[PDB]
């Protein structure tokens, strides 16, 4: 019997800073035990300083991104070129996803950008449209490997102040863009080591008030 | 007389009066000008107000990053037709990853307007459109009439007293066609062209409306203090 | 939903309906009234699939109330029961049938007679002196066969009903949290508060 | 297009009248007179056939009086073909009610639905109205014996005695004169015939030019019987009242 | 819901400095039966694109008709149909990719794996894959079916990343393709010796090679192999 | 999930956890499970996240349209019934919902309605919904009285979620408190179970099963 | 389907089909609505050219939409049934979804909305009917009286009349009705309603119908003798 | 007869032009826009003294940040308001934000020309749509049955519109306070109204960023009427 879904692997990662936000994702595309492409990007600039990635089943992922990109275009036409805020984009994406509640997009969507106060924002979605703003989110095949590491290093979970008898927690603070990229690179090299569907390359998209910059790094190709 | 009750009726001399009456709605509309060189295409439009307390009716509409039009006549009909163009441009991009040709854009508008002139119940569109764009075969300018007739031109004008600007462009043809790689000079020529259609009124800062598209220039519209340069 | 009983006596119809609403391993509520008044002298109790029961009961209630306003007249219990049966008979061959069983107790004012109708989710109607739906019948019917008489009073009917509830509380596996009892007679519908 | 040939059947006049309903009523006023009289112990339906021919088959004929169910009948005035369309609808409606509630349909409910159908043709659809006026004679256990009338407007009213069709003005005056509330069926039979005899456009009223029917409780104990009179039974009742 | 009946096996392809190469054998299998031998599974579109199709042949023939019809439709009211407004490989791919995904979304897929190889108007090499699921991806080397498992490893030794493309000539690239086709004949039980090959170059244009055969095969070592362990004769 | 809401002398307490799970994977510890529908109406979420997040939001749009059309705030009964009638149309399609529409109006007073995806709609004083509902019931029932103070009621709601958060593997993260009065709903903070458990253990002397 | 636009504008800006529907209302029998301090009363004319009528079964002029709301009308009798039916259905639908009976304003707004829809829908003519809708909101003791008309406009009235010779009875009510002090009792309200109809009717025998509506679904129709007592009392006070 | 969507020889749609005549017969409605807010006011015009004037609802809320006043065949406005409210709430659902006043007006105006042989005739009512958003600030729009809408600093519609508009031409300036605008609507309404202006036969409303759209009480308007009369007598 025909199975309309497939798994293209890969993994993605979104972190938010004070005045910036990054959305990273490996460039490997796979089916079963074969590599389809070593460089197939799945993190996209969608305009209005919104970056997006829909990881899982690539056909559904591409369709969704394509539709959201189009949703941004028609938002400009219908509302006098108004800039689509990240919170508004998130709600719009929920309706795109939930519109196919009974034949879902098999993807884990993450978007990143700046909120209306200029502060870094990351939203993550399930396949049927539930969403939540977070400082930190990993999605895709290696999400279970990367996420607990982020809890520890970004949000300082389980880390207490030395000598305080485990009474005072390590205080939360924003990370610099330099420190965030370090965590992203270490997260993906660790994920590459222990997950077969992760490797080849790492593409990071950084979002500041000035625009959308890109950075690329090699990953192990085995 | 007896043959103008609807669009489905021919007159004894072979005329469609409802289509001609729709054409008349364009003549009453405010003037708008279109012209192009080899590198850029420009729309200039005189906007109209109800009174001093009102705003000025927007004449220019964007269809894609590389295409858009100006209007003269029934504005709601221009909204319908522009929306159709937006969808057709968009269909071409999603399905074929292809920017819609300005010539095909005209063909699609022609065929949409025509269907309204051959069926009972409906009515012709009551608006004329000047479509500009830049595609794989360079700059383009199209004139749309609600009879269905679409015409590609170097320059033209439609609306009230459009004959003055049309005569000017007919004289200036050899000059403005060679304004390549110079946006401001091509606009200046368009602003001087529309000025030949003015009576008692002159071009002010919230009156003039300019749009441009070209080789390394997306379709963008200029209003307000952004057109003060050209007065 | 589980236990609904009905007893027709000389001058009235008595409906008893369990108060428990259970979901999974939790009794969510112990004061649920599994009945709707269709008209001043007609009462319908119900039991079955969650959601379907109330949705169906209220749908019938609305239709009978609409009729009452239109004609300025109360439909007979027989007429109401036939309407209800037809709706269930339509339902059973639908894409998604109403899985609801009902008892209709009413007092016909023209005949001056109490009437009890039992209708299952298939649209199977029967007029009875006493009726029940679900597993309740497997205990109560045999008990009522023995103790029931056709000329009983309302008070005798309530004692006969107590005897049924006691038996169910003794031998039924589930705790149904007692019953709400309602009486239908010439003067209309009223609820017994202490049972 | 087709706008040119549209009569616009469902519009108002400047005076606030429905052209087509008024003209349909004008049509009905030329149709054979039909009378309904309601007594305490029954109902009479009398109707005059339209100018009869001697070679018309009289015994196996039905023009004016139709049976809707065992408890309800109607007298027709207007286009017979139109009336039959409505009668079959009314017959079906009665059976739907019986199927649903296991009870014979109350007279008014049947009358209202039939009148609501007529109303529809005056407000939407762009079709001509039904050129028919009914006299409904029936019984139910709520109101007992009932007479109603409905017309192309879809408006219906209840009556003790009423006429439709031709010469209703003269016929209504005569009924208003001799009618009283404690009247019996046999008296109402005589009134119905006497009224037609005086309002007829014919020279003399005969058995072959009439249709007659009664709805009595004259069956055995608490049940209603519908009698559609045979030709010979009309001949006898006409002699018995001294008209021929 | 379908099941494929008459099927075509691997389609292989790669990029080189000036263009792209694509190849696929001429077989139409009917399960284990090697039913049809004269089946062309490379279909050119204009003078700048070649679409290589594997999977169900009835669906392949349907796609042929769609592409044929696309060329006709593009020529309508188009004075520049053989110039600036000619069909690009990217246009042809996106159209097919749209169709493939729409059909999978209606639970009635075109049971195929497709590779669109060509050269754009600006000289850029185009090579992209799409299948019954609507999944799309691009890579210096692309292959379907068994080709994905056996050809890609060999072709990736020549062009392992982007920077290796300018360093790869058409001679070296074609040699690697022809070798891959031989390996597939050794190891794929639904392959044939006969195949077609197509080159799309930005300078020399479209070159379509028919009736090629796998040759220079190694079989002589078979004579020395006896039994399955202990046998000596 | 674990969610509860109970009615008492001083109005309505509403308490929820903040965990989200995909099987045994803890997806989030910071999910909002209370919907602020309007200043007088709250909605709790237990079941499918998307279904709740989508439809209870939609419910709020329908409640806004009601007060525009009728020039009056919607009743808790009418609000709950819009949702219950909606999910009943989708019955069998596979929606997963157990919600509580909580609010105050003049005509009704403080009111709680249980609504779930198979069409059940129940008015009641106490409800607990979710995978850890039984754990919450245990503590809530055994300590519940109508005459609880606002201070004690808030704590019991908080303590009941904590009880479930501890025992139920699919409940945890943090507690979100709400108090609904005649004047409207009042938010009473986010309470991380990480710190709250030990604070409650020490001060209350409970949770002796755990290694202190 | 029949599509023709029957209701359309004319050069002077009028919709004649709506205006001609008002003429049908002007032809209809007079109907009056008067609201007191704790009640509303609906009075209705019945023309006396129809003797030999059966008043038991003849459709009554005042109709119950729900147990707490009533509707009277003037104009085409057949048209009124369609509005009444739709109103009764909507009343039950409101109870089903909102779990509360309709307000009088809501019910009026619905009926008025139906009437309006028939003024700009293809293939239909407007309703030749104006209505008086009266009653009491659930758990409320403030009397409500609304009017609707074919165009679709609706509004609340302290007292109002519609139908034939309605301008005469409106003239009467305008000087006889005090806003500062409405009819304090049921008797006072009914008397003023009967008085107003006696300016137009003819005889006070079987020509006047009166229906009294009080709070909490308390609606009753008066009989001939009960109404006749008001007629007898008013005439004796008049001779002065 | 003749088609519904027919053009006149002059190039106008007959039915649209005829609907404009219906609007001229309608009661007066005035709107004035300022940097402190937008004010909307209407003539109620009760046909008879027995009619309870508070039930006359010619000013209407679309959303918290958008209000609306009407003139002409006011029954036709009900479906326009219904659409506007749905459009406003629907956009909030899809985008988690308030909808622009211009976008709302455009949505309403899309209904206008959806008639022919869709509804049977154009709307016989004009609308003044007033509101506020973060991008373009305080706005006032005039929405016609032609499908056209103009933005206005001030605008009058209805029977006394041409006389009131000429008065608004002289009186309006870019520095008007909200209180000044309130009095100005009352002043101009009193000039064009048939019967004498008071709190019962005229109604005021406004929309501000802070408090949103509010219809004024009869007590509040009565004081503004008294304040207006005193100021005119003071010079
Ligand atoms: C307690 C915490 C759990 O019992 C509560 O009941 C909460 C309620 C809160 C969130 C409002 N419920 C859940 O957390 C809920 C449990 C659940 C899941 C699925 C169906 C019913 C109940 N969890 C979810 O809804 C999660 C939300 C997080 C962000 C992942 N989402 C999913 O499980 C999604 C969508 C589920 C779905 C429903 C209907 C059709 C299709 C899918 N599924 C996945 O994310 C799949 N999974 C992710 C990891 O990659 C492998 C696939
Ligand atoms: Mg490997």
């Amino acid at each position: 019997q025909f199975n309309p879904y497939g798994d293209n692997g890969g993994t993605i990662l979104g972190i938010a800073g004070e005045d910036f936000a990054v959305l990273a994702g490996d460039t490997r595309n796979i089916t079963d035990y074969s590599i389809n492409s070593r460089y197939e990007p799945k993190v996209f600039d969608c305009g209005d300083n919104i970056v997006m990635s829909a990881n899982g089943f690539a056909a559904d992922g591409d369709a969704l991104v394509k539709r959201f990109k189009n949703s941004v275009k028609w938002y400009h036409f219908d509302h006098n070129d108004k800039k689509l805020s990240i919170n508004s984009a998130a709600r719009n994406i929920q309706h795109l996803l939930y519109g196919k509640r009974f034949f879902p997009y098999y993807v884990h969507t993450i978007i990143a950008g700046l909120d209306e106060d200029g502060k870094g924002a990351v939203y993550s979605f399930d396949p049927v449209g539930s969403y939540e703003r977070e400082q930190c989110r990993a999605g895709g095949a290696a999400a279970s490997l990367i996420m607990p590491f982020l809890d520890n290093q970004v949000n300082f979970k389980n880390q207490y102040e030395p000598g305080t008898n485990g009474k005072v927690k390590k205080p939360l603070k924003y990370l610099s863009v330099e420190e965030v990229i370090k965590l992203v690179r270490d997260s993906f090299t660790s994920a590459t080591e222990r997950h077969i569907q992760v490797g080849d390359g790492l593409e990071i998209l950084i979002v500041t008030k000035d625009g959308v910059r890109k950075e690329f790094y090699e990953l192990k190709r085995d | 007389n007896n043959y103008d009750g609807d669009t489905v009726t021919f007159s004894p001399t072979g005329r469609l009066f409802q289509v001609e009456y729709a054409l008349e709605a364009i003549k009453q509309g405010s003037v708008t000008v279109g012209l192009r060189s080899n590198t850029h295409a420009v729309l200039v439009a005189l906007k109209r107000n109800a009174d001093e307390l009102s705003s000025y009716q927007k004449k220019i509409i964007k269809c894609d990053e590389h295409m858009g039009l100006s209007l003269a006549g029934l504005a709601p009909d221009a909204r319908v037709l522009s929306n159709y163009l937006r969808q057709q441009c968009n269909y071409s991009s999603l399905v074929f990853n292809r920017k819609l040709a300005v010539e095909r854009a005209g063909h699609l508008l022609c065929d949409k307007a025509q269907k309204n002139t051959q069926s009972y119940g409906g009515r012709p569109y009551g608006v004329g459109l000047l479509i500009i764009g830049y595609d794989k075969s360079g700059a383009h300018l199209l004139e749309f009439q609600p009879s269905g007739n679409v015409t590609e031109l170097y320059g033209t004008a439609i609306g009230a007293r459009s004959q003055g600007a049309k005569t000017y462009l007919e004289r200036t043809l050899d000059t403005f066609i060679k304004i390549d790689g110079n946006p401001d000079e091509l606009i200046k020529a368009g602003v001087e062209a529309i000025s030949q259609s003015l009576r008692d009124e002159s071009l002010t800062v919230d009156n003039l409306s300019i749009a441009i598209v070209g080789k390394d220039t997306p379709f963008t519209i200029y209003d307000g203090e952004a057109v003060a340069k050209y007065i | 939903m589980d236990i609904i009983l009905g007893i027709r006596v000389q001058d009235s119809v008595i409906l008893a309906s369990s108060k428990a609403v259970t979901r999974g391993i939790s009794v969510l509520k112990d004061s649920d009234d599994k009945t709707r008044q269709l008209s001043p002298h007609t009462l319908m109790s119900f039991a079955g699939e969650a959601g379907d029961t109330v949705q169906f009961a209220e749908y019938i209630q609305a239709n009978i109330q609409l009729y009452s306003i239109r004609e300025d007249y109360e439909l007979s219990p027989q007429a109401v029961s036939s309407f209800v049966r037809q709706e269930l008979a339509k339902s059973i061959r639908s894409r998604r049938p109403y899985q609801v069983n009902v008892l209709i107790g009413g007092y016909d004012k023209k005949k001056n007679k109490p009437e009890l109708y039992q209708i299952d989710y298939l649209g199977t109607k029967v007029e009875l002196p006493y009726g029940a739906h679900g597993y309740s019948g497997f205990y109560t019917f045999s008990l009522l066969d023995h103790h029931y008489r056709p000329d009983m009073t309302t008070e005798e009917g309530l004692d006969l009903l107590k005897l049924c509830v006691q038996e169910l509380e003794k031998r039924m596996p589930m705790d149904f949290k007692g019953v709400i009892v309602k009486i239908v007679d010439k003067d209309g519908i009223r609820q017994v508060d202490d049972f | 297009g087709s706008r040119r040939y549209d009569s616009r059947t469902t519009i108002f006049s400047p005076e606030g009248r429905l052209y087509q309903v008024e003209y349909a009523l004008e049509s009905i006023s030329h149709a054979g007179t039909a009378i309904g009289i309601m007594a305490s112990d029954g109902i009479v339906l009398a109707a005059e056939r339209k100018v009869t021919s001697t070679l018309l088959e009289q015994d196996t004929s039905t023009e004016k009086l139709y049976k809707l169910n065992d408890k309800i009948a109607v007298a027709v005035a207007g286009l017979t073909a139109d009336a039959e369309i409505l009668i079959n609808t009314a017959r079906i409606h009665a059976q739907n009610y019986l199927k649903t509630y296991n009870e014979d349909i109350p007279v008014e409910i049947l009358v209202r639905r039939l009148s609501d159908i007529k109303q529809g043709y005056t407000q939407h659809g762009g079709l001509r109205p039904f050129g028919v006026s009914f006299i409904y004679a029936g019984y139910d256990d709520r109101y007992g014996y009932q007479l109603y009338t409905s017309n192309p407007s879809g408006n219906y009213t209840g009556w003790k005695a009423i006429s439709v069709g031709a010469n209703t003005s003269a016929a209504q005056t005569l009924l208003q004169m001799d009618y009283k509330d404690d009247m019996k069926v046999d008296d109402a039979i005589e009134l119905a015939l006497k009224t037609l005899s005086k309002t007829t456009d014919s020279s003399a009223l005969t058995y072959d030019r009439l249709e007659f029917a009664t709805i009595r409780k004259g069956a055995n104990d608490g049940e209603v019987y519908q009698k559609i009179f045979k030709p010979q039974e009309i001949k006898d009742i006409l002699v018995k009242t001294g008209i021929t | 819901t379908q099941q494929p009946i008459v099927t075509g096996t691997s389609v292989i392809s790669m990029k080189y400095d000036n263009g792209v190469i694509i190849a696929a054998d001429n077989l139409g299998s009917y399960g284990s039966l090697l039913r049809f031998n004269g089946v062309e599974r490379l279909i050119p579109v204009g003078d700048n694109t070649v679409v290589g199709i594997s999977g169900d042949i009835s669906d392949m023939q349907h796609i042929e008709r769609l592409l044929k019809d696309l060329v006709t439709e593009n020529a309508y009211d188009n004075p520049l149909a053989d110039a600036e407004e000619a069909l690009e490989p990217s246009y042809i791919f996106e159209y097919l990719a749209t169709v493939m995904y729409q059909r999978r979304s209606k639970m009635n897929p075109l049971w195929n794996a497709i590779i669109v190889a060509g050269v754009q108007s600006n000289g850029d090499q185009f090579l992209r894959y799409v299948n019954l699921l609507g999944v799309t991806y691009s890579s210096p080397t692309l292959a379907t079916g068994f080709g994905a498992h056996m050809a890609n490893p060999l072709l990736r030794k020549v062009v392992d990343r982007e920077s290796d493309i300018p360093k790869t000539t058409v001679q070296v690239a074609e040699e690697a393709i022809v070798n891959a086709m031989r390996v597939l004949y050794y190891r794929d039980a639904r392959s044939s010796r006969n195949f077609s090959l197509a080159i799309i170059d930005k300078n020399t244009g479209l070159t379509f090679k028919k009736n090629l055969q796998v040759e220079n095969m190694k079989w002589d070592f078979a004579k020395d192999i006896k039994g399955y362990g202990t046998q000596k004769i | 999930t674990t969610t509860l809401a109970f009615r008492f002398q001083g109005g309505i307490i509403v308490a929820v956890d903040s965990r989200a799970t995909a099987g045994n994977w803890v997806a989030s510890q910071t999910v909002k499970k209370v919907i602020e529908i309007n200043p007088f109406l709250l909605g709790t979420m237990a079941g499918g996240a998307a279904d709740f997040q989508f439809w209870e939001t939609w419910l709020g749009s329908q409640c806004r349209l009601h007060e525009l059309r009728e020039k009056e705030r919607i009743s808790v009964a009418a609000a709950s019934k819009i949702l219950s009638n909606l999910v009943y149309q989708y019955k069998g399609a596979g929606l997963s919902m157990g919600t509580m529409i909580c609010g105050y109006t003049r005509k009704e007073g403080p009111t709680i309605y249980y609504v779930d995806s198979d069409g059940t709609r129940l008015k009641g004083d106490i409800f607990c919904v979710g995978s850890g509902q039984t754990f919450a019931y245990g503590v809530l029932d055994s300590n519940y009285k109508w005459d609880l103070s606002v201070e004690d009621a808030l704590y019991l709601g908080k303590r009941s979620i904590l009880a479930a958060a501890h025992r139920d593997a699919y409940s945890g993260g943090s507690v979100n408190l709400y108090h609904v009065t005649e004047d409207g709903w009042i938010y009473h903070g986010n309470h991380d179970v990480g710190e709250l458990f030990w604070k409650v253990k020490e001060e209350e002397g409970s949770f002796n099963n755990v290694i202190g | 389907g029949y599509d023709r636009a029957l209701s359309i504008f004319s050069p002077d800006g009028h919709i004649f089909q709506v205006e001609y529907a008002l003429e049908a209302v002007k032809r209809g029998t007079c109907a009056v609505g008067v609201k007191g301090k704790n009640c509303v009363v609906l009075g209705c004319e019945r023309r006396s050219t129809l003797k030999l009528q059966d008043t038991r079964i003849t459709p009554s002029k005042v109709s119950k939409i729900d147990s707490h709301v009533v509707l009277s009308f003037s104009g085409l009798n057949a048209d009124s049934r369609i509005l009444i039916e739709k109103a009764r259905v909507e009343a039950q639908s409101h109870r089903l979804t909102l779990e509360d009976p309709v307000t009088v304003e809501y019910l009026t707004r619905y009926v008025a909305g139906v009437q309006q829809r028939y003024t700009q829908s293809g293939g239909v003519r407007p309703f030749g009917v104006s209505t008086l809708i009266a009653g009491f909101d659930p758990r409320d003791d403030e009397p409500k009286l609304y009017q609707t008309e074919p165009s679709g406009i609706y509004s609340s009235w302290s007292a109002q009349t519609i139908g034939r010779n309605s301008k005469t009875v409106r003239e009467f009510l305008e000087k006889n009705y005090d806003r500062k002090e409405p009819p304090a009792t049921v008797e006072e309200c009914v008397k003023l309603t009967v008085r107003s109809l006696l300016e137009v009717v003819q005889t006070g025998a079987k020509n006047i119908e009166i229906t009294v509506v009080k709070p909490d679904s308390d609606i009753v129709a008066l009989s001939s003798e009960e109404i006749n007592q008001y007629v007898t009392q008013i005439e004796q006070e008049k001779q002065e | 007869d003749r088609g519904v969507s027919t053009f006149s020889p002059e190039g106008r749609l007959f039915q649209v032009e005829y609907s404009l005549e219906a609007i001229k017969l309608g009661s007066t409605a005035i709107g004035i826009a300022t940097k402190e807010g937008v004010v909307l006011g209407v003539e109620k015009r009760a046909t008879s003294p027995l009619l309870e004037s508070d039930s006359i609802e010619k000013i209407v809320e679309i959303d918290r940040h958008i209000g609306c006043a009407m003139s002409g065949l006011t029954a036709d406005a009900r479906s326009m308001i219904e659409h506007a409210r749905t459009a406003a709430v629907t956009h909030n659902l899809y985008y988690d934000e308030d909808i622009n006043v211009e976008s709302l007006t455009q949505s309403v105006c899309d209904l206008a020309l959806r008639f022919g042989e869709l509804m049977s005739r154009p709307f016989g009512v004009a609308l003044l749509i007033a509101g506020h958003d973060a991008d373009d600030g305080y706005q006032l729009f005039h929405a016609e049955p032609s499908g056209t809408f103009y933005r206005y600093n001030a605008k009058a519609i209805g029977s006394g519109s041409e006389g009131a508009q000429a008065e608004l031409l002289n009186e309006w300036h870019s520095s008007l306070t909200l209180k000044e605008a309130e009095l100005l609507v009352l002043k101009i309404l009193k000039q064009v109204m048939e019967e004498k202006l008071d709190e019962n036969n005229a109604q005021l409303s406004c929309i501000t960023k802070q408090d949103g759209f509010k219809i004024y009480d009869n007590e509040k308007t009565a004081e503004l009427i008294k304040e207006l009369k005193e100021k005119e007598a003071a010079e």
